[PDB]
């Protein structure tokens, strides 16, 4: 991002407008790093992965239960 | 409490001249002319010893002459007993002390003081 | 924090552009220090990003497994 | 045109990215000092300007490799190349013209040699420790010029700065570890004559001998003595130093007014705070044992009945470095005596102090000496230690008592401790610390 930007600088500074319709090409390249998959910040995700690590134990562990509780004899 | 330590009461902090003669007043209820108390001899003393005079307590002493608190004959007595001598400042420095009152010379007292004038002199 | 990616993004490329503009016209240090300023935004939140993308594919597996954990329970 | 060059630079600076970026990045430091670069190669670029000709891979080859410059330009420390080549500029921000130019360098190399040459004879004739050289050598600690950096000599080093937070020199002593002093050539309104050759070209083993002028040529500058800080030195210098030279120390009789004040002005502003101290000369000091006042007391009459009187001094010019070795022990005196009484000038808050505020002050009683004056520390007399500063490191101290007092110390222990640490605030302990114990 901040390297097309400055390489768009040189371009002016050697001066084109092709290298100016890359840089607008450039953005839109960000507004996919915006979104390819992004949606939440450093602290939700540190929830999330609590939330889905007890989610998992507590199945494990109901699962083992009645694994163990032997209706036969 | 002395006069040594009232002195320098007055040269640490630093005193004008004119505050020092208050604060001088006010640490001695009793002036007794303030020859009693020797304070040409005090004052010498603690401006006399270093290779220079310190300005300060010369300044308080030029100020107890010209303003008559101290009589002429205790500061020539006082700059009689100095000697030492390697020093020229010090020794300049009396000698301006003594162009001041020199050829006024006048005592306006007892006829005692005016012998102790002359011995003085 | 999206929104304020996206945002360093268009200042950053907009005030580039005007700066480049100028001296290309002649032949600006408030329009540098902006840059900066955002460009450190998005580096530092660029990191942030990539492991992001991570961490959701491994989010993605986790919900998966949860997900047949649960059906296969109920 | 010119404001939208000046403007990639800025842009360019702030640009950092790979290698070749990094090329671009040589190329922004070029137009930021207003340099002109030509590039052979991606490999070697060169900025050039007059004799600054560098190139990272006029009149002269190229003289090193310096490692200062290659470490900062392998390390990403491009900021630190930067200010090397702005040294360069200013050092070659000589007029002259161009055959002249090259010329007015030459005399200047001469010069380093023959200032380096005697700095050898020191060390051969005394092995000298780094530390000895400083404090009493001739000449004085010398580290050749590299770079844009010109040839420092350390004309004194404190003994409080010295110690640091116990500091032993080694040959590793910090260019700014200490008072410093640069040697150069400037040009001047006046034409003199300056050697163009080393002028040692016979020395006798015991201190030096120079050869006559002419050689030499009358180009219109003079060596100079620059000095980082200016150093408050008193009209009695100025004359010990004319007496040698005779060159006028300040040509152009500027201003002159109290030494004292100039003393604690350079001390105060050594650490620069917002608030002004507001001394009104009544400095106050806090010391491990007992709460000191010092009142400088500048405009005490001096024997002439002229205050201490003197004036900052930034350069002193000197055609040849014979009357030098003079020069630098006169200096050596003003600079020790300043530093003895710089030590007490602080910027501390003293407010209602009841206990102790064991007040001391200073008068001037004649050019080179000064008198502090005390109560006695046991009996009520006021009693003093004077310090003449005969010599740079030497200062001679007498405490006259009164006919009556208690012995309060001897001249030789006090010496003893002030040498070991140092300070004068720090003397006046030592003497009433004695006095107690006996």
């Amino acid at each position: 991002f901040l390297p097309l930007v400055h390489n768009i600088i040189k371009c002016m500074d050697k001066d084109q407008d092709l290298n100016a319709l890359k840089s607008k090409f450039q953005e839109m390249r960000k507004l996919i790093s915006t979104m390819p998959g992004i949606h939440l910040s450093p602290e939700q995700q540190q929830q999330q992965l609590q939330s889905l690590r007890e989610q998992v134990r507590t199945k494990n562990e109901l699962l083992q239960k009645y694994k163990s509780l032997c209706m036969f004899e | 409490v002395n006069l040594k330590q009232a002195i320098l009461q007055a040269w640490k902090e630093r005193w004008s001249d004119y505050q020092w003669a208050i604060n001088m007043k006010k640490f001695f209820p009793k002036g007794a002319t303030w020859d009693i108390l020797n304070l040409a001899d005090a004052l010498l003393e603690q401006a006399m010893i270093g290779p220079s005079p310190n300005p300060l307590i010369l300044s308080y002493l030029k100020y107890a002459i010209s303003s008559q608190m101290v009589s002429y004959s205790s500061v020539l007595t006082a700059i009689s007993k100095f000697d030492d001598f390697s020093r020229d400042l010090c020794v300049q420095a009396l000698l301006d002390i003594m162009d001041m009152f020199c050829d006024r010379l006048s005592c306006h007292g007892k006829a005692e003081e005016c012998i102790g004038l002359c011995r003085a002199l | 924090t999206r929104e304020r990616l996206l945002s360093a993004l268009e200042d950053l490329e907009v005030l580039s552009r005007e700066l480049i503009e100028m001296l290309a016209i002649s032949r600006e240090n408030q329009v540098l220090e902006l840059l900066i300023h955002r460009d450190g935004e998005f580096q530092e939140l660029m990191k942030l990003a990539l492991n992001q993308g991570k961490i959701h594919h491994e989010m993605q597996v986790l919900e998966k497994e949860v997900e047949k954990r649960d059906s296969d329970i109920q | 045109q010119h404001l939208v060059s000046c403007l990639e630079t800025l842009q360019k600076a702030l640009k950092v990215t790979s290698l070749p970026a990094m090329t671009d990045r040589l190329e922004s430091i070029a137009r930021q000092n207003g340099l002109g670069s030509h590039l052979s190669a991606s490999g070697t670029e060169c900025y050039i300007t007059s004799d600054m000709f560098y190139v990272e891979v006029h009149h002269g080859e190229n003289p090193v490799s310096c490692p200062e410059l290659v470490q900062q330009l392998r390390e990403k420390n491009f900021d630190e190349f930067s200010k090397h080549l702005k040294g360069l500029v200013n050092l070659y921000n000589l007029p002259g013209d161009n055959k002249l130019k090259t010329k007015m360098y030459l005399a200047l190399q001469s010069l380093e040699q023959d200032l380096s040459k005697m700095a050898i004879m020191y060390w051969k004739a005394t092995n000298a420790g780094p530390l000895d050289k400083i404090l009493h050598g001739s000449v004085g600690y010398l580290t050749p010029r590299s770079g844009g950096h010109l040839m420092n000599l350390k004309y004194y080093v404190s003994p409080s700065d010295l110690l640091d937070d116990i500091i032993l020199h080694e040959n590793n002593v910090s260019r700014s570890l200490g008072m410093n002093a640069s040697v150069t050539i400037e040009g001047t309104s006046a034409v003199y004559k300056l050697p163009i050759a080393p002028l040692i070209m016979g020395s006798h083993p015991v201190d030096n001998k120079w050869t006559p002028s002419f050689n030499s040529v009358d180009l219109p500058a003079c060596f100079f003595l620059k000095f980082p800080q200016p150093i408050p030195v008193s009209r009695a210098f100025v004359q010990k130093l004319q007496n040698c030279t005779g060159i006028p120390l300040f040509e152009t009789q500027p201003t002159y007014a109290p030494l004292y004040e100039l003393i604690t002005q350079f001390e105060l502003s050594k650490d620069p705070d917002p608030i002004p101290l507001n001394h009104n000369m009544r400095f106050y000091a806090a010391l491990p044992g007992q709460q000191h006042c010092y009142f400088l007391n500048k405009d005490a009459p001096l024997p002439d009945g002229r205050s201490l009187q003197g004036t900052l001094v930034s350069k002193i010019t000197f055609q040849h470095p014979g009357r030098v070795p003079l020069i630098l022990n006169l200096i050596r005196h003003q600079v020790a005596y300043n530093t003895l009484i710089g030590s007490c000038v602080k910027r501390t808050i003293l407010k209602e102090d009841s206990p102790g505020l064991l007040q001391f002050e200073v008068c001037p009683l004649s050019e080179s000496r000064f008198s502090v004056s005390f109560q006695h520390p046991v009996n009520d007399s006021l009693v003093c230690v004077v310090m003449d500063v005969q010599d740079s490191t030497h200062v001679s101290c007498k405490l006259y008592k009164g006919l009556s007092d208690a012995l309060i110390c001897t001249d030789d222990f006090i010496a003893k401790v002030v040498q070991r640490c140092m300070s004068i605030p720090v003397t006046m302990r030592a003497i009433r610390r004695k006095a107690e114990t006996i």
